[PDB]
């Protein structure tokens, strides 16, 4: 689903999501990647370390101005398929959706449906 | 560039961006 996975097979992510996690447990390691159709710039760098205190707002601000966005432009994640809320921490977000690698998997895009 | 006060490459990863603490400020 995620280019991050076809390119790194699952064993190495795994390893390497295990060992980010006993380095920095108050931080979430995350895959960010634009959802299928979505119409929005594209992302420099895929691989995230963030607090896990840092809302999904925030993160919003940071991924907005790596790709450019507008004020007029939306912004949407998507886990598992669900929009995270705006107020969710980092945190809370890792625990309910994690993959089995240890990272957490976003996928944004400029519609609220994700593959719209 | 290089990435400073809100984010930083990681020394170890090129390819991992880290956020700084300072980011959960942000608003």
């Amino acid at each position: 689903k995620f280019v991050y996975k076809e390119e790194h097979p699952f064993e190495k992510r795994r390893s390497e999501g295990e060992k980010i996690r006993k380095k920095y447990p108050d931080r979430v390691p995350v895959i960010v990647e634009k959802a299928p159709k979505a119409r929005i710039g594209d992302l420099d760098k895929k691989k995230y370390l963030v607090p896990s205190d840092l809302t999904v707002g925030q993160f919003y601000f940071l991924i907005r101005k790596r790709i450019h966005l507008r004020a007029e432009d939306a912004l949407f994640f998507f886990v598992n398929n669900v929009i995270p809320p705006t107020s969710a921490t980092m945190g809370q977000l890792y625990q309910e959706h994690h993959e089995e690698d240890f990272f957490l998997y976003i996928a944004y895009s400029d519609e609220s449906v994700y593959g719209l | 560039p290089v990435e400073e006060l809100l984010t930083m490459e990681d020394e170890g990863n090129s390819d991992m961006l880290v956020v700084t603490t300072k980011a959960g400020l942000l608003e």
